[PDB]
């Protein structure tokens, strides 16, 4: 079957230069409210590589995990954990294993009480 | 421009300057998403 290679994650730590370049070329800011989970589906290109991934919250941390969908079966890319991304910005890329839709799974499920604004930014190699 | 190599410096160094270059240079295209989902 095919072998599906490792992520990789870092972070870099100016966030206000992150949220300050997100708002001024568009506005995409996801707010996930209490309780909820957002999936940004990021569909492969026909020649293309990786997927490059950056995201960012205010005032909380946030779930954050990759998912793999193929052309419904699902490979787990980064297993979903909760990461203080409002500290830092938090980035990673991986390598297409094929023909399919990456989910970027935001999630909020555990917070009862807070909505998190989430700001991210998407890219693929060639 | 190697798809891995683009990977080592991103890691190694990364800012704003970094990604915008590499977007000047078209080693990293902006993507696209389609759909954006939400549950419970």
């Amino acid at each position: 079957l095919p072998v599906i290679a490792a992520p990789s994650m870092w972070t870099r730590p100016q966030i206000k230069d992150f949220k300050e370049k997100i708002q001024q070329d568009a506005d995409s800011v996801i707010t996930v409210g209490r309780g909820e989970v957002v999936t940004v589906r990021v569909p492969t290109h026909e020649e293309g590589s990786y997927l490059f991934w950056e995201f960012a919250t205010d005032n909380y941390d946030i779930g954050f995990g990759v998912y793999f969908e193929w052309t419904p079966l699902l490979d787990e890319i980064v297993p979903v954990y909760r990461r203080d991304c409002h500290e830092e910005v938090y980035a990673g890329s991986h390598q297409y294993p094929g023909r399919g839709v990456y989910l970027l799974k935001f999630d909020n499920s555990y917070s009862l009480w807070r909505s998190k604004s989430v700001y991210y930014r998407v890219y693929y190699t060639r | 421009p190697p798809p891995e190599c683009i990977n080592d410096l991103l890691k190694s160094v990364d800012s704003e300057e970094i990604r915008e270059y590499c977007k000047k240079k078209k080693w990293i295209i902006p993507e696209i998403p389609t759909n954006i989902e939400r549950a419970m």
